[PDB]
């Protein structure tokens, strides 16, 4: 593949969620290019973040995200169903990472 | 407002290539790099290829080089890609979205995906 | 006594950063070329008989070749040349008359052309003309009985044939400045570009560069010092276009072994179209004789600059351009007032071990173009009337590379890019602008009278 | 040893001192494919003449060098003689003046010639 | 009906190509048009 993303995630409506993504300093920690995605199962998508932590205008202001060195994160606080959706990443990497897809399920088993 | 507008739904047969496209309008088409990845339902996105639509510059990676040929026009306004030889494992739905900062004449990077089109299927049984 | 002034100096040697606009010079002899004004040598003024540099010490001024706005300044010179000999020309709209082409007199062995014929107008108003010409199969394109066909451009571009006289031969010229502005030229052998360079040198004049039209390689064009000059914007980003400067030149020998027939085609009053003639018998296309000894030779001096780069012990695949329009798939340039395309193909290819004849190139010649995608003005290029040998200094390349697939195992390389600001900084990698500001102050002891 | 034009370029102020007169002669020294010429020429006297209008209204009219009648306001970087003339050059020392020059410059102008010639016209007349 | 003042003009024009001629009908305002002097042309 080409980019880390996590077997499987979890929460709860009326709550909230976060994400990791982690790399080298190769790759997050000298460019300040990491964009971030949502998308409900086989719907258009629509860019959440860019450039570390901007939105588009038409974007909620709910979503917000992160670049803490090798360590970059996205956060929704106060979850609705708006939120169902699945969670992807991305990375700057000579021509271009690739997630393998992070399925969203309910944690407890 | 400006939009990517994709075709319809084609089904095929195995040992096939299919005709997969996305024209565009709303901006001067000139300056707008494009990528065409493939998601498979609820998982995850695999890229196969990007272009420059000035004079035409593409690339792939290496499971697809050779496979995948992709062009554009530049007056009749529209993106094309075909990827040959279809195998029953290649069934896909294919997204063409536009970067985030292209230019005329310095360039980076790879960002942001903001345009999406609706997202074309192809399957091979 | 001990209480400090400021004194007020003129002509201080300072200067900071800033972008402006230069101006013409080809010398007092560059325009005995005459044809008519080739390119762009007419009106523009002869150059000082000596430009003169001057050499600094103890100066590391941060130059910038990418984002220099010189390499811009350049890309539009190009386009006005081409206006002010394309607007008072032959505007051929009416060449857009249904077309009847068939594959040519021959004992078939095909056929890449066609033997057309169509309708047109003539000196007198109601009577009209038809006349037939000989157009490459990519100059047109069928419509739907026999296959019927019409020219490229006229699902896009309304059409303006050029002159004859004004010869598209790339004329060298020298960028010159006046008093408050000037120009840096970072003379250094070992110079990685990105900012401070110690030994900066002065000019008024630059080193004379030809604007000429090549994509991927680069010919009649500067050699670099020392080692060859290899440039990349991020080298780990391959949207970057790639750019070589080669010190040494690989020769070529392009040309095109066929007598024209210029017919004069009269479509005006006064106007006058030019088809293309019976060509005279045996046909051959055109074609780049490069002598390989002198292709390889340079091959294996930048490749083993480049080990380097990754690891110690590596494998290094060359393929083709992986894709694009023919201005970036094949090597386009210039060749006598026509267009060649080599399809390089027949370059790309290799893989060595660890312990006379010449290659050719197969050329094709476009004559529609709709370069500088300027929709609304297009043009077409008269013909030439004589064999078009053409020797020139490779002296660039613009390539690329792939992308992720397996680690470390290997890794591919292949050209394109194909923007033409490489092409052009290729010749302005070592400039930068700059300002003059004479003013200087210091606090000494002098007091005037009051 | 003639090091050209600009050629005390990382050399001592009091040597980069000598030749005022050779950043400064060549500061004025005496269709299409010409607007090139005739648009960059606009500009050769515009950072040209601007230093012929401050000259003058400066303590300084007759060319090259002149004094002020000014307070060194001692709020500026001040630093000792014999590390500003027997060490620094012209190119060192216009780093300095950068972050404030703007505050910096409303002083010679605003200040002696605005009084400094105005002793001048409480000198002569009566 | 529930009225014109505008109207529905079908003519011929030369398109991209010399030879091929185009049906096409537009809509224009009582303002940027004339009756020269039966339907109305």
């Amino acid at each position: 593949s080409a980019l880390t993303q996590p077997a499987s995630v979890s929460g709860s409506p009326g709550q909230s969620i976060t994400i990791s993504c982690a790399g080298s300093s190769r790759d997050v920690g000298g460019f300040d290019l990491v964009s971030w995605y949502q998308q409900h199962p086989g719907k258009a998508p629509k860019l959440i973040i860019y450039e570390v932590n901007k939105r588009p205008s038409g974007i909620s202001s709910r979503f917000s995200a992160s670049k803490s060195g090798n360590t970059a994160s996205l956060t929704i606080s106060g979850l609705q169903e708006e939120d169902e959706a699945h969670y992807y990443c991305y990375s700057y990497a000579d021509g271009v990472a690739f997630g393998g897809g992070t399925k969203l399920t309910v944690l407890g088993q | 407002e400006v939009q990517l507008v994709e075709s319809g739904a084609q089904v095929k047969k195995p040992g096939a290539s299919v005709t997969v496209s996305c024209t565009a309008s709303g901006y001067k088409f000139t300056g707008y790099h494009m990528h065409w990845v493939r998601q498979a339902p609820g998982r995850g996105l695999e890229w196969m290829g990007w272009i420059n639509p000035f004079r035409g510059a593409v690339k792939y990676p290496q499971n697809f080089r050779g496979r995948v040929s992709m062009t554009r026009d530049t007056s009749m306004e529209i993106f094309y890609m075909e990827l040959s030889r279809l195998t029953s494992d290649d069934t896909a739905v294919y997204y063409c979205a536009r970067e985030m900062f292209d230019s005329s004449a310095d360039w980076s990077p790879w960002r942001g995906m903001v345009a999406w089109g609706q997202g074309t299927l192809v399957t091979v049984s | 006594a001990e209480n400090l002034w400021v004194t007020v100096y003129y002509g201080v040697p300072v200067w900071k950063d800033a972008e402006t606009t230069l101006f013409c010079a080809s010398d007092a002899k560059a325009y005995e070329t005459e044809k008519h004004n080739v390119w762009a040598t007419h009106a523009c003024v002869p150059t000082d008989p000596n430009p003169q540099e001057i050499h600094l010490e103890n100066v590391t001024e941060e130059f910038n070749m990418w984002k220099n706005n010189m390499v811009e300044q350049m890309h539009t010179d190009i386009i006005s040349l081409w206006d002010q000999s394309l607007k008072p020309c032959v505007k051929l709209t009416p060449l857009c008359v249904t077309l009847q082409c068939t594959n040519v007199t021959n004992n078939i062995t095909d056929g890449e052309l066609k033997n057309c014929s169509f309708n047109m107008t003539t000196e007198l108003r109601d009577k009209k003309q038809k006349v037939y010409s000989l157009f490459y199969r990519l100059d047109v394109v069928q419509i739907n009985s026999n296959k019927e066909y019409r020219l490229i451009n006229c699902n896009t571009s309304a059409i303006t044939q050029a002159c004859p006289k004004v010869s598209f031969e790339p004329i060298p010229i020298h960028y010159c400045a006046p008093a408050g502005f000037a120009i840096l030229k970072c003379k250094d052998k070992k110079f990685n570009g990105t900012g401070p360079c110690p030994s900066v040198s002065t000019v008024q004049c630059t080193h004379g560069i030809k604007p000429v039209v090549s994509t991927q390689l680069l010919l009649n064009g500067s050699l670099a010092e020392e080692e060859v000059m290899i440039r990349s914007e991020n080298i780990t980003n391959n949207a970057k276009n790639i750019l070589v400067q080669f010190n040494t030149p690989v020769q070529i020998n392009c040309t095109r072994p066929n007598n024209n027939t210029r017919k004069s085609i009269r479509i005006g009053p006064g106007q006058a179209f030019y088809a293309t003639g019976d060509i005279i018998g045996d046909i051959r296309q055109a074609h780049c004789n490069v002598s390989k000894a002198t292709w390889n030779e340079t091959l294996g001096k930048v490749v083993k600059q480049l080990r380097k780069h990754f690891g110690n012990n590596t494998i290094i695949r060359f393929a083709n351009s992986s894709g694009g329009d023919l201005e970036v798939t094949t090597h386009s340039f210039n060749c006598g007032g026509e267009f060649f395309y080599c399809n390089t193909s027949g370059l790309f290819n290799s893989t060595w071990i660890s312990n006379n004849d010449s290659i050719t190139l197969p050329c094709r010649i476009k004559q529609i173009i709709n370069m500088w995608q300027r929709i609304g003005q297009a043009m077409y290029a008269p013909p030439i009337q004589g064999v078009i040998r053409c020797v020139s200094n490779i002296t660039g390349l613009i390539l690329t590379r792939d992308g992720g697939s397996t680690n470390s195992t290997t890794e591919t390389f292949r050209p394109g890019g194909g923007d033409m600001r490489d092409n052009w900084r290729s010749e302005l990698y070592k400039y930068k602008v700059v300002k003059i500001e004479p003013l200087g102050v210091a606090p000494t002891r002098c007091k005037r009278r009051v | 040893v003639f090091l050209g034009f600009l050629g005390a370029a990382g050399s001592t102020m009091g040597a980069a001192s000598m030749t005022l007169t050779v950043q400064a002669r060549n500061l004025l020294s005496g269709t299409v494919w010409g607007i090139k010429q005739l648009q960059a020429r606009v500009l050769a006297v515009e950072r040209y003449l601007r230093d012929q209008q401050l000259l003058g209204i400066w303590g300084c009219s007759g060319k090259l060098i002149c004094c002020t009648n000014v307070p060194w306001n001692s709020s500026w970087s001040n630093r000792n003689l014999s590390e500003i003339w027997d060490n620094m050059t012209w190119l060192q020392w216009d780093k300095e003046i950068s972050n404030y020059t703007q505050i910096i410059y409303g002083l010679l102008e605003e200040s002696q010639n605005q009084q400094e010639k105005n002793e001048q016209d409480l000198l002569a007349l009566d």
